[PDB]
């Protein structure tokens, strides 16, 4: 059954899946949960870090892509940086070129290509990681999710990695209550944190766990880490 | 050492059977069609089956111009007769550019046959399901019919029939050419001879055509067209008096 | 013996290529597309599935423009469709730069034609996982295809693909039997939005969006547009009232 | 013959205080006899509290200036936001000069 | 995408068997009888028209090839492996010989250049070996009259008379009662014609056998008079003719 | 143009009229004040309903109408008959990326059934300009007052085969790079018709 | 084109090529080195498969890299030849942009470097072969030996023997060689190295080979007689007892 | 995808064997046996023909014995076909070095060079290897006369004596045994012979079956020369010897 | 067969989890980070007694300010030190300024899944994942004294303490119960020496264990025999009392 349809990405099963994409998928859900959400003047995103031990530090899980735009990832994270690296260049080019900021929409529509030229030829193999992309263009806020198949969502909020189903009922939940916080950074995040917070089990999110990161109207993508997400516990 | 039967390498009794497995899929379609000769002309018909009603009739045709005086005819998938539609149409501008005259369909024939050779001999490469029958009045030779296939065998007829159903056409003409003795229709206009074709098809295959079940195209000096649903009527009407 | 549905390229004891038929599952998997042809033009139109409420309504744009005037909408893996359209940009801005003139759809067609049938030649690759309608006007009428993972392509009068293609094309004939005249560009959109929301019923259990577009000689000018504004709510209000 | 370089012009002037520092540049760009602009900017602000100019052939100016903003840009991506020293952004000025060599940026440059 | 066969497809077995040559061998003995006997004033190579229907017109369709004016060639096995052998071989004839020398090649020579292009075939990533084994016979001034023989594997070696395909083993063993050192050309086309008989299952004349000679110089079918070093070439097809002239003197 | 190749001098021109557009040109082609080939064909046919004019290098033209000639041949077997704007724009392509090696400049005029008559003609440079009638070679120069003068749109056969023939025979009086006979091609629904005149007709009038 | 990871690790952390290359050099003829105060001496046993060989010109077992180092192994004979023809090249390379020629450590590195690359580039097998790298570092004058194996891993030895019976022999010298008063003297270093080799070649002269190399660029290969001499008073401080 | 595919011809098997190499070396004991003996005064090469017959030509014939340089001779055992690929790199690589040094080139640099290709095949690139092994006879200034032998692992030895092919273990076995290091040619001529007689799986020992050559340097002239010997001449030795 | 990027149905990759097995095999590495200097520690592992010790590199300079350990298939490491090395030593040219440890780790870190056969998206020429992990301690102004523990799977992790090797999962238990905010360099020296003599097979000596410290002042120093067996003396004393 098996062995015989999931040794490459180039083979196509019986019913017509994809495996070594659906199991690039399943990094995912073993990596450490992060959400996103947005109302329509800033988005965030929120992030439980994950350590190895207790003597070392906290993976990072958010990183800047230019000015105005930026990712939570979920999964293997070497190739986060492969793909943050592709936005931050594509990013660049718009800017250098024609004087002009990479719209979120675009951004996404850049990254499923990205990732299907990973799943249509041999040899290769699917991303294995998840990206959460949050950001402020002409259009407004952002917020989109992306999956190694490629396929790229433009969204409210949500939240992937393990457990991320309990922050995702909390957002399609508080939905219209966080559609509205336009104009108070605080409490967007505040709502993101009590999101993330859901997804919980392990421990409660500490200073050395939480990750977030917001962008919007006035403010440039900025990434707050450990000493300055202590007022939002 | 059993994956034999996958790429084009030998089997233990010398076969290829990618090719033989390429030769049933040009059966796929269920068309069958035939090529004749006349004096000064040479004509293919082939069965034309459009079965969903929301298809565009007009789109859906096997035969091919490849030149202003070649014309090809393909039993098989409609993808791979693209395929080798387009390769061909490109070869023979290429000819025509570097050599000063217009491609022979037979040396088109040999072309297309060497390309599909490759396909048996190289790994790599997948043959094409599919035969070609390429036909055109050439300027040294007169009609012709040359039909290539997935081994990459080629040779020209005095007539030919491929499909499904390709040995009672052949039989059928088979019989008409040990009873006249020449190796064409004697018949000096395109119009006798298309209806000849006509004629023994439905003769042969025991079935009855209206003009949206036929295709066909005529070769006649420095010209290859296909015929319109109307003018093939026309032959349809003219036939229907000698039966 | 067995393992001729292992590799892409290979063909078969009785002549099919097995991967590009599990293609064709991915693509029975997909949402509803479908075409009609009209009068003057085309119109395309889709069924958007709503994973939940998180999404953003009318943001997720599933239908693609080709120069100005294709449209190309497609079932199944959306991403391989996106690589699909990336390939047919290509090839008809290059066709532009050479001869000057937007891409005929008839060219168009078998550009994407021998691209998608490319990827049935070699181990190497795997065949596209959808099926496309597309089409446009260019300078001889409106033509509407439709494109399946083999490479088989022929011209439509109306088309269908995805779960619901069988109410679709149920109703798609329906209407090329009614209406031998043609069809008006505002009734096929209007006919458009009725044939996907009686083909949503082949996935009744999710609430969906709908997507037209169309391009027409007359109302749009030869150019691909989308169906937005009030020209879409009369369209869903017609749908939502032929459905009981 | 085409020729690739041009003379736009202009002087400017960097002097360095105790505790403080400016760059200043006149605001006139040429070509020949004839005024192009009165008032184009040819000293930047290029982040990290560096000030740059690069005056001579003003397309060759106007590159550089945009690729060491660039070159400060990737070094917050690629070292964790450090700021770049001035003598750092001189160091790596002095390869982007130089990476021109048997081409050269026809300008002086001061920061 | 891409030709990513870099490996052979041809490899050592454990009993030291070089399968895909041995299988190729196999589809040459499945081929059409085709020989060649070598006199003191000529050579003919022939082999029969097994024509797959009678609607094709036998004629288009050449098994007895001209590689050069001097040397031509015959096979048994797959038609079109042979076709684009020959190709290949008129082009080298050019490209290793004629463009340096100024003088088609010797028929070792050229012999020697189809079994370097069969024998990559056996080693080369990502092809199968030729499915044909070939007959070829010339003439050129310093060796004489020759006739070789070519297989799947690259290895030729030369020969008096031979017989590869079908009935092969009886043929050569016709073969090697019937030839001596001292026939003339008429003689070797005569026992060229009674071998074929007997491999010939249907009808035998003119019309479903091909033969061809490798003679005397044929100014007739120069084209052209007026240079005195370049007498015509040596080989020559026999018409329908000409074959059934020769096998009313059975 | 290179030192030494055949150059085409020549006096051409395509005008368009009610029924179509008719071609013509000098036949002359020089190496120097030798009249290598007096009795040349400019008229060069790319497909059966388009036909250029050229001038400029011999080598070139024919080079570059050579390739034209190749790509609507392909064009054709593909998509149908060509505009005369796609068989322009084909030219164009050639002559404009390959500035630098060429000395092409080529007058391309057509007939369609759709569009009727059209001329466009790509100068030295590359650029392509569609316009109602368009002159060129060496022996325009001296035809330019002439040709804006009694140029009118749409104009009779009769009229127009009359103007090509006044225009070419004033270029062929003063410039000495031109000369032979006048070749003319009429391109109508009708077909495509050759028409030549010799010296003696056109020197006095 | 070709480049399939024929090198990969397996469930276990393994790398079958790798080890079944060092499986190709426990077949190999039998290597030994050991260094005494001033001097490295390398002993390898003569493959007996077959015999009727000409000694003049048969490939030795021990080459000269530069006219101070040498190098021997034990492994497939053919994969030698690569290594040793790069490693000559690098130390002629070396000569050329450092003036000055390589250190033995050095050589070492090298070879060892190209034996890991093929451990972990596309299309090739690791070398079958391990290798005993002896001399003296230029103006220096304390002896060297190193070993390098297939996976690329490289260290120095007192004394040290690869190739078949290794391990037989390895223990020999474990319990006989004293770093308080290594051989002291060519002949002494000699003696021990035959010693070691006697004790796996079974009674053979013309058996053993053994290549003596000293300070500044003296390397000499013994003859078959002076050997002998040696086996025969090795065979006397063995019968007396 | 295509890995599927691969032999993998390049890989070490759990003993550290070539597996290929081994396998081409099977191939290679079905060969004729190749015999080369070396005198004080000249080289001898002797040779069974493998796949024969009456109608063969042998006048015009060569399989086993080729000519590398006026002064290097080889004897093949193995796939002719292989053989002549190596044999002319061979040729050319001793033109190269007659170019650059203006020297013949030295046996050994010639053996070694030939061998280097072997050994390739068996590291890299995922070709199936040479299924030929050579014996090698040579003359020049600093060695006089040489005998060495390369099989598909590409290692290479040299030898007083030596076989390849078929029954090597049985006819090395003879030549150690009547082999004096003190002899002559014509002497090494009569060995080579005897013991292929006594080795050959076929009745009896004739002219026809074999191929026979020798490297002498004529006490009356200067240069060394090689005499592939021809059919009469075979026949010739091969009754003074006592063969008949 | 099956290829060499392939996923396993949990979602990891084959090559890198097979590729951290064969760092299960290697010698044991411990780094101990405190305020005053990084100490690096490493059990030599000679496979027999006529091995000269000391030509045992499992300690190796990468700058002046940055050294590192290692733990696995050790000749694997060699083209990885060459690219820190060839790293820090271009940051230095490009910017006349020291490579900041965190920069150099993620450099060293970029090399490790690019192993592949033709995977699409970029080229990638290694037939496989590393066989080797590496300890890489360093200072820097902005970040101070730091351990870093990078793996074949491109992922680093910064750690106070950290060992890797046959005997860690012991040997991280001892650290994570000794380590403390406030040691000295000279207590780390001697807890790195006390967890190796634990897990080690052999008799810990100056011979078959090396240890190394990085601090602001001296940079990377590997401390020769002398200098450990002292320090090795110093813990017979201090553990033998209670
Ligand atoms: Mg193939
Ligand atoms: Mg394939
Ligand atoms: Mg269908
Ligand atoms: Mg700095
Ligand atoms: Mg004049």
């Amino acid at each position: 059954f098996r062995n015989n349809y999931d040794g490459d990405t180039v083979t196509f099963s019986p019913t017509g899946r994809l495996f070594q994409v659906e199991y690039a998928l399943e990094a995912i859900k073993q990596g450490s949960v992060t959400v996103g959400l947005r109302s329509n003047t800033h988005a965030v995103l929120v992030a439980l870090k994950r350590n190895a031990d207790e003597l070392s530090s906290y993976q990072k899980k958010i990183i800047k892509c230019d000015e105005h735009m930026g990712l939570s990832l979920a999964g293997l994270a070497p190739d986060a940086r492969v793909l943050s690296n592709y936005l931050r260049q594509q990013c660049n080019y718009s800017s250098l070129v024609f004087n002009r900021k990479l719209a979120v929409e675009r951004a996404g529509h850049l990254l499923c290509d990205k990732a299907q030229k990973n799943t249509q030829s041999y040899g290769g193999r699917p991303y294995g990681v998840g990206l959460l992309i949050i950001g402020y263009d002409k259009s407004g806020a952002h917020l989109l999710e992306f999956q190694p198949s490629g396929n790229v969502t433009e969204l409210y909020g949500t939240a992937i990695g393990a457990r991320s189903q309990g922050a995702k009922t909390y957002l399609e939940r508080t939905l219209d209550t966080f559609i509205k916080i336009d104009g108070n950074p605080d409490e967007l995040i505040k709502a993101g944190v009590e999101a993330i917070s859901q997804s919980l089990r392990d421990e409660s999110l500490t200073v050395d766990n939480l990750s977030i990161a917001i962008v919007g109207k006035d403010t440039p993508f900025t990434i707050y880490d450990g000493e300055a997400v202590a007022k939002y516990i | 050492a059993g994956y034999d039967r996958h790429i084009t390498i030998f089997s233990p009794e010398g076969r290829l059977y990618q090719v033989e497995y390429a030769f049933k899929a040009t059966n796929q379609t269920n068309i069958n069609s035939l090529a004749v000769r006349g004096k000064d002309c040479t004509v293919v018909i082939s069965q034309k089956k459009v079965p969903d009603k929301l298809l565009d009739p007009t789109t859906v045709s096997y035969i091919f111009c490849i030149s202003r005086t070649i014309g090809m005819v393909v039993n098989g998938p409609i993808p791979d007769a693209r395929n080798a539609a387009l390769r061909a149409k490109a070869e023979a501008a290429e000819f025509r550019y570097k050599y000063g005259y217009d491609m022979p369909c037979d040396v088109l024939a040999k072309r297309m046959a060497n390309l599909s050779q490759i396909y048996t001999q190289r790994a790599y490469m997948r043959p094409l399901g599919v035969i070609l029958t390429f036909v055109s009045v050439d300027e040294e030779l007169g009609p012709s019919i040359y039909k290539t296939d997935p081994a990459g065998y080629y040779v020209g007829y005095k007539a030919t029939a491929t499909g499904p159903k390709q040995q009672e056409i052949t039989t059928n003409l088979e019989n008409h050419f040990k009873k006249s003795k020449i190796d064409h229709i004697n018949e000096e206009s395109w119009e006798k001879v298309v209806e000849f074709a006509i004629t023994h098809m439905i003769d042969a295959l025991g079935t009855e055509f209206s003009k949206n079940d036929l295709e066909v195209g005529v070769a006649t000096k420095d010209k290859f067209f296909t015929l319109s649903a109307e003018n093939i009527e026309e032959r349809l009407v003219a036939i229907a008096e000698q039966d | 013996g067995t393992g001729y549905d292992l590799s892409n390229s290979v063909f078969s004891p009785d002549g099919r290529n097995f991967q590009v038929e599990y293609a064709v599952k991915a693509v029975e998997n997909g949402t509803t597309s479908i075409g009609i042809k009209c009068n003057d033009g085309v119109v395309f139109a889709v069924e958007k599935l709503i994973t939940s409420k998180l999404l953003v309504p009318q943001k997720n744009v599933k239908i693609q423009v080709v120069d100005r005037h294709i449209g190309c909408v497609y079932s199944g893996l959306i991403p391989d469709g996106r690589h699909l359209v990336n390939r047919g940009r290509e090839e008809a801005a290059s066709f532009k730069k050479l001869y000057k003139t937007p891409i005929p759809i008839p060219a168009f067609a078998d550009r994407l034609g021998q691209y998608v049938q490319a990827h049935t030649l070699y181990n190497s690759v795997r065949p596209f996982g959808v099926s496309t309608i597309f089409g446009g006007v260019d300078k001889n009428g409106a033509h509407l295809y439709m494109l399946e993972p083999s490479g088989s392509y022929w011209g439509y009068k109306g088309a269908a693909t995805g779960k619901g293609r069988q109410s679709a094309k149920a109703e798609l004939e329906k209407l090329v039997d009614h209406h031998p005249e043609g069809l008006s560009a505002r009734e096929a959109v209007k006919q458009a939005a009725k044939i996907i929301y009686l083909a949503h019923e082949d996935n009744k259990e999710k609430d969906f969006e709908l997507e037209i577009s169309w391009c027409s000689l007359s109302e749009t000018n030869g150019l691909h547009k989308f169906v937005k504004g009030d020209l879409l709510q009369e369209a869903i209000d017609f749908a939502q009232k032929e459905i009981n | 013959q085409f020729n690739p370089y041009g003379d736009n012009g202009g002087t400017i002037l960097g002097i360095a205080g105790e505790d403080f520092a400016v760059l200043a540049g006149d605001t006139r760009n040429i070509t020949d006899y004839s005024i192009n602009s009165r008032y184009e900017p040819k000293v930047f602000d290029c982040g990290d509290n560096i000030v740059m100019s690069a005056n001579g052939f003003a397309a060759d100016g106007d590159a550089l200036v945009k690729r060491f903003k660039n070159s400060v840009k990737w070094y917050h991506f690629d070292h964790n936001d450090k700021k770049l020293s001035i003598n750092s952004a001189a160091r790596n000025i002095q390869h982007l000069l130089y990476g021109k060599r048997f081409f050269p940026y026809y300008v002086h440059t001061i920061i | 995408m891409t030709d990513r066969y870099s490996f052979s497809l041809t490899t050592f077995s454990p009993s030291g068997k070089l399968g895909q040559i041995d299988y190729a061998l196999t589809a040459v003995k499945q081929g059409v009888t085709s020989l060649g006997i070598k006199a003191t004033n000529g050579v003919v190579i022939a082999t029969e028209k097994k024509s797959s229907s009678p609607l094709a017109m036998s004629e288009t369709l050449s098994k007895v090839s001209l590689l050069t004016p001097d040397i031509g060639a015959v096979y048994s096995g797959m038609g079109p492996d042979y076709r684009v052998l020959v190709d290949k071989s008129r082009k080298v004839a050019h490209t290793s010989y004629k463009r340096i020398y100024g003088e088609y090649p010797p028929t070792k020579l050229l012999v020697s250049e189809v079994a370097k292009i069969m024998q990559e075939a056996t080693q080369s990533g990502g092809v199968r070996p030729f499915g044909v084994s070939l007959l070829i016979a010339g003439h050129d001034e310093f060796n004489g009259f020759s006739l070789y023989q070519v297989d799947p594997s690259g290895s030729y070696f030369p020969w008096k008379a031979t017989a590869i395909g079908k009935g092969s083993v009886a043929a050569k063993t016709f073969l090697e009662k019937r030839w001596n050192d001292e026939l003339e050309l008429e003689d070797a086309i005569h026992i060229a014609l009674l071998t074929l008989k007997e491999s010939v299952e249907g009808e035998f004349n003119g019309d479903t056998i091909e033969l061809a000679i490798i003679g005397d110089e044929n100014p007739d079918l120069l084209g052209y008079t007026g240079i005195p070093t370049d007498k015509g070439p040596r080989f020559r097809k026999l018409t329908s003719q000409e074959i059934n002239d020769r096998l009313e003197a059975l | 143009l290179k030192k030494g190749e055949v150059s085409l001098g020549a006096s051409i021109m395509a005008v368009t009229f009610k029924d179509g557009v008719i071609l013509g040109a000098d036949s002359r082609t020089t190496t120097g004040a030798y009249i290598a080939n007096r009795v040349t064909d400019k008229l060069t046919r790319v497909h059966d309903k388009i036909w250029c004019c050229r001038s400029g290098s011999a080598a070139d033209t024919q080079a570059i109408a050579d390739i034209v000639q190749y790509h609507l041949e392909l064009y054709t077997s593909q998509y149908g008959t060509p505009s005369t704007e796609t068989a322009a724009s084909v030219f164009k392509e050639l002559c404009y990326e390959n500035k630098d090696n060429l000395t092409a400049g080529i007058i391309v005029a057509g007939y369609d059934d759709k569009n009727k008559g059209e001329v466009y003609t790509i100068p030295l440079g590359g650029s392509v300009h569609k316009l109602p009638y368009a002159i060129a070679g060496s022996g325009s120069t001296f035809i330019y007052g002439y040709c804006d003068k009694n140029f009118r749109e749409n104009m009779s056969k009769e009229e127009t085969v009359d103007f090509i023939k006044h225009s070419l025979s004033q270029a062929i009086k003063w410039d000495g790079s031109s000369g032979g006979v006048i070749r003319m091609v009429v391109l109508t629904a009708a077909g495509v018709e050759r028409l030549i005149f010799y010296p003696d007709e056109y020197e006095q009038l | 084109g070709y480049d399939r990871a024929l090198s990969i690790f397996s469930p276990d952390g393994h790398i079958f090529q790798v080890e079944y290359a060092l499986e190709a050099v426990k077949r190999g003829t039998c290597a030994v080195g050991v260094k005494g105060k001033n001097c490295v001496v390398l002993g390898c046993e003569r493959r007996s498969t077959l015999k009727l060989q000409d000694t003049r010109i048969t490939p030795s077992k021990v080459s000269k890299i530069d006219s101070h180092v040498v190098l021997s192994f034990s492994g497939l004979n053919a994969d030698s030849r690569i290594l040793i023809e790069k490693a000559r090249v690098e130390a002629q390379s070396h000569r050329l942009t450092l003036e000055d020629p390589v250190t033995v450590e050095y050589l070492t590195r090298y070879v060892a470097g190209v034996q890991q690359r093929y451990t972990q580039s596309g299309g090739v097998r690791p070398f079958g072969v391990s290798t005993l790298i002896a001399g003296f570092d230029p103006r220096d004058d304390e002896p060297k030996l190193y070993q390098t194996e297939p996976s690329g891993i490289y260290s120095s030895w007192s004394a040290q023997t690869i190739g078949r019976n290794s391990k037989t022999v390895r223990e020999f010298l474990e319990k006989n060689y004293d770093r308080k008063e290594p051989p002291a003297t060519v002949e002494e270093c000699v003696k021990l190295t035959v010693r070691s080799l006697l004790e796996v070649v079974q009674t053979g002269a013309k058996n053993i080979e053994i290549t003596v190399v000293k300070p500044d660029s003296d390397i000499v290969a013994l003859s078959s007689e002076e050997i002998n001499q040696y086996v025969t008073q090795i065979e006397q401080e063995k019968q007396e007892q | 995808g295509s890995r599927r595919y691969d032999s993998r011809t390049t890989i070490f098997s759990p003993e550290g064997r070539l597996y290929q190499v081994e396998y081409a070396l099977e191939s290679i004991s079905h060969a004729g046996t190749a015999i080369g003996i070396m005198a004080s005064d000249g080289i001898v090469l002797a040779a069974e023909r493998k796949v024969t017959s009456t109608l063969l030509e042998q006048d015009t014939s060569t399989e086993k014995l080729y000519k590398l340089n006026d002064k290097i001779a080889v004897a093949v055992a193995g796939l002719t076909a292989d053989a002549e690929i190596l044999i002319n790199t061979a040729r050319i690589h001793a033109q190269n070095y007659l170019k650059t040094y203006n020297e013949d080139i030295p046996v050994e640099i010639l053996v070694r060079r030939l061998s280097d290709i072997k050994q390739g095949y068996t590291q890299h690139g995922g070709l199936r290897p040479f299924g030929v092994s050579f014996i090698y006879a040579g003359y020049d200034d600093r060695y006089g006369y040489q005998l060495y032998t390369s099989n598909p692992s590409g290692n290479y030895t040299g030898w007083k004596a030596i076989s390849v092919g078929a029954n090597t273990s049985a006819a090395q076995t003879l030549l150690q045994m009547d082999y004096k290091d003190d002899m002559k040619v014509d002497d090494a001529i009569e060995l080579a012979l005897k013991t292929l007689s006594k080795t050959t799986d076929s009745s009896a020992l004739t002219y026809d079956r074999l191929e026979f050559a020798t490297i002498r340097k004529g006490a009356n002239d200067g240069e060394v020369y090689q005499k592939i010997f021809k059919p009469q001449e075979i026949k010739d030795i091969l009754v003074k010897t006592g063969i008949t | 067969d099956r290829g060499v990027s392939t996923f396993s149905p949990e979602g990891r990759l084959f090559q890198v989890e097979y590729s951290l097995e064969a760092i299960k095999l290697g010698s044991t590495a411990i780094g101990i980070a405190t305020k005053e200097g990084v100490v690096l520690g490493v059990e030599k592992r000679a496979t027999s007694p006529l091995l000269e010790s000391d030509s045992i590199e499992k300690i190796v300079e990468i700058d002046r300010h940055i050294g590192c350990a290692m733990s696995g298939l050790t000749a694997d490491a060699r083209s990885m030190i060459e690219h820190a090395r060839t790293a820090a030593v271009t940051h230095n040219l490009y910017y006349d300024e020291d490579i900041n440890v965190e920069s150099l780790t993620q450099s060293v870190c970029d090399l490790a899944l690019r192993f592949g056969e033709g995977a699409s998206g970029e080229e990638r020429l290694m037939s496989r994942p590393f066989g080797v992990a590496l300890l890489i301690a360093g200072h820097d102004a902005d970040d101070g004294y730091q351990l870093f523990h990078a793996e074949p799977s491109g992922t680093f992790y910064r750690y106070n303490a950290k060992a890797i090797g046959s005997g860690s999962e012991g040997a991280q238990a001892e650290l994570l119960n000794e380590w403390h905010s406030s040691l000295t360099l000279k207590e780390a020296e001697l807890l790195v020496l006390k967890i190796l003599k634990q897990v080690m097979e052999e008799k810990l000596d100056e011979n078959n264990a090396q240890l190394s410290c990085i601090t602001k002042q001296d940079g990377f120093k590997i401390y020769d025999n002398e200098k450990t067996a002292e320090l090795i003396k110093e813990l017979k004393e201090k553990e033998a009392a209670e």
